[PDB]
């Protein structure tokens, strides 16, 4: 899965 | 309202080139300190930090504070015009657009209709990144066109004294590894032995612009996002973060 | 009937290569005095002159003068194959084909049909220029593939400290400007501020085989044909007349 | 089981290139002599024999002689990655695959499956040539470029003091002529005069690794194939077998 | 309006 | 005619 940056703001 | 004055316009074109292919649009802050740019590509996958201090600029004058919005593969195709000899100027009055100038055997005017981009804000997050790599730009650009042969993902390996890139397809394989002996790893931090993964459509897009010389910073962790920078004139910097591909 | 010689086929392939692109036929005159062609485009917007003298040539030896007609893309196509290093043979006897030679490391000879081309013949009109640019071929290259991405059009001004060429579409512009201080700008001769039209398409075409460092000399006057010429091997010329684009 | 070392990788990815464009699978036989590849393409119209005898590697270590088959495509893909500057590692244990490796800046070591090949085997025949003709790889790969203009074949015409080869089609012709006194021209024995013609598709797969300043040895006979050899690191060896156009 | 080169001839 | 190589094999 390509996680999203939004957990990491 | 601002003057901005850059030697060397394929560089600065070479950057905004990099940018575009990941976001369409993107707000420029011009403030006394230098030009900053922060964005997300829609997907919000990437993130792009753009620091340019005033230091850097042969002239920079900056009348007014201001934050201008612009279409990045529009300013791409005018900067491309931009020869290497060519002096680049940046240059916004009161009126809604940016006057981009080229001097070198002539004086090439462009002028660009400016945009309402909406800039997203929140800083950086301080992340508890386990490995810091610094390698040649040669390097990474191979190593990532290498595993596209096999893979659309590229793992990172971090351990004490090697690191490794690896592709895996359908029977096909690379690692790419480089330890403390090797020409293209100038330092090797870390922490605890450090593992994620990333897309390689992604890391092809953001090192596009580096050169073979660059020294390149990696910071990652654990199935953390990656953090990717270069120097521009020194003091200049351009930061990638790239959020990782899990499981 | 003759035999004509000339060092280094590629600069006579560039001459015939930018011809080609603007005419699919030329009759070409072998006089005592040097080889002629004068064409106009189907559209009759373009008229080409090419005037090699016989003294820009090693050898030029015309026992019998004669006008032989020339499909351009087949004469380029052959052209193309010359190597920098090649000397360049032209060569025709009674039959209706054209032999052309490059000598270097082999001989390597071509056999090229010759066609019925009908002339068109009126000598250039003596026309009241009132403006005289010369300017780097960089320059004018340049700024024609500037102004493209803008406009389909390009307008050139001369007033007697300056020549702009600009071009305008869709909020964008872009202006070239050169003063009697720049390097590119080697002289202007204004009479009164002159103003005129041209396409883009057409004068890519004309300026796609000029040298960056070649001297190119611009004629035009209000909404007046633009002639454009730049010399071969010094004794020889090339030279556009374009009409203007008006309104 | 072994491990052979090749310095310069891009000379070695060439050769493969030039043989996948033939051909799509090929056994290689690694011995202590060295390493041989002999393959027809499907048409059976020519035949590649590849000889890297043990003296060219800098390394040549066969613990275990074998035969491997390899798809041709994907060997040119792999090798393609190899630079200028990088060493070239084949190594092969008891599985099968592959382990190709670049050592420059990093250690990249890509992995192949290797894949049945149906070998087939007898030897060259020794073939009654009356005519050798030894030239610079530029006026053969020129001079194919050329007739590609007119035709698709070429004939060969060898007499005692000439070489030429010529091309003809509708009205165009063109001929490349080498004598004793050319550059290009470095042996020429003639038996009897010798005529024969071939496929210039082929011939352009044949020659597009060869460098313009190879020595390159031509073999041939009235209505007979064409044998084509050049050197590989001096000592290694590619010669084609190519049938002939007849009538 | 794209001209020609007749007036001119 | 492409000849191909059979005879001479």
């Amino acid at each position: 899965k390509q996680r999203t940056l939004e957990s990491w703001f | 309202p601002f003057e901005v004055v850059f030697d060397g316009a394929k560089e600065f074109a070479d950057l905004i080139a990099t940018a575009s292919n990941l976001i369409d649009e993107a707000a420029f802050k011009f403030t006394e300190e230098g030009i900053s740019m922060r964005a997300m590509d829609p997907s919000r996958v990437v993130l792009i930090d753009l620091n340019l201090p005033e230091s850097i600029f042969s002239k920079y004058e900056v009348e007014e504070p201001e934050t201008i919005g612009i279409n990045m593969d529009q300013f791409k195709k005018i900067l491309k015009r931009g020869k290497a000899k060519d002096t680049l100027i940046l240059r916004k009055g009161d009126e809604n657009f940016l006057e981009i100038t080229f001097e070198g055997t002539a004086k090439r005017t462009f002028r660009l209709p400016l945009i309402d981009v909406e800039e997203l804000e929140l800083e950086l997050p301080e992340l508890p990144f386990t490995a810091k790599v610094v390698l040649l730009g040669e390097v990474l650009k191979e190593g990532i066109k290498d595993a596209s042969l096999v893979s659309d993902a590229i793992k990172f390996i971090a351990k004490e004294n090697e690191f490794t890139m690896k592709a895996e397809g359908e029977t096909n394989e690379v690692e790419i590894r480089l330890t403390l002996e090797d020409e293209g790893l100038l330092d090797l931090e870390v922490e605890e032995e450090t593992k994620s993964a990333y897309g390689i459509r992604y890391l092809s897009d953001m090192v596009k612009g580096i050169g073979k010389a660059d020294e390149v910073i990696l910071r990652f962790g654990n199935e953390m996002p990656l953090q990717m920078e270069y120097m521009i004139r020194d003091e200049g910097r351009l930061t990638f973060l790239l959020a990782p591909r899990v499981e």
